[PDB]
């Protein structure tokens, strides 16, 4: 690895993320986007499922 | 799902279980997903 090499010979750091689903409860979840809370109105609420 | 419920109670009885009511709060749910059929308590020795 030299800094003057071509782009086909320059070092590339590769991270491969492997996602599997097994019968155990899935615990690595994405961030759950939260809508700001609105009170005193007839709204459709979704609290923790 | 592995449910661990627990309760701490202050007692002063010497030998047996005291007679009373104490509901156990849920402490922690563990995503283990494994088969369990046997268990064993872990103790601590005292060395001198
Ligand atoms: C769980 O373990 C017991 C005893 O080892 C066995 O009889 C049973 O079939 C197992 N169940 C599963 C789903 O592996």
């Amino acid at each position: 690895f030299q800094p003057t090499n071509g782009v086909g010979y320059q070092p590339y750091r590769v991270v491969v993320l492997s996602f599997e689903l097994l019968h155990a409860p899935a615990t690595v979840c994405g961030p759950k986007k939260s809508t700001n809370l609105v009170k005193n109105k007839c709204v459709n609420f979704n609290f923790n499922g | 799902y592995f449910k661990i419920y627990s309760k701490h109670t202050p007692i002063n009885l010497v030998r047996d279980l005291p007679q009373g009511f104490s509901a156990l709060e849920p402490l922690v749910d563990l995503p283990i997903g494994i088969n369990i059929t046997r268990f064993q308590t872990l103790l601590a020795l005292h060395r001198s």
